[PDB]
């Protein structure tokens, strides 16, 4: 199982044609402010494959 | 009631808010598959089954 390969699964937005973004910050689900705790409603937007 | 013996209940004509029971943390697990739970107070169906 090869894990190097991974993408961005949450995002306030969506993405403009021809850019790349690699901001890897915790994703706020809900109204919780994750605060960079992670936790219920906050979810790392990068997983792999 | 029991596992085998589930509670089933209808929902229909009437105002549903689903904010409240979102972000009350008492639940342990809230997964929700069929679409974000964000939005369920936007699209709305006919019917509900519980």
């Amino acid at each position: 199982g090869n894990y190097n390969y991974r993408y961005r699964l949450f995002r306030k937005s969506n993405l403009k044609p021809f850019e790349r973004d690699i901001s890897t910050e915790i994703y706020q689900a809900g109204s919780k402010p994750c605060n960079g705790v992670e936790g219920f409603n906050c979810y790392f937007p990068l997983q792999s494959y | 009631a029991s596992v085998y013996a589930w509670n089933r209940k209808r929902i229909s004509n009437c105002v549903a808010d689903y904010s409240v029971l979102y972000n009350s943390a008492s639940f342990s697990t809230f997964k929700c598959y069929g679409v974000s739970p964000t939005k369920l107070n936007d699209l709305c169906f006919t019917n509900v089954y519980a």
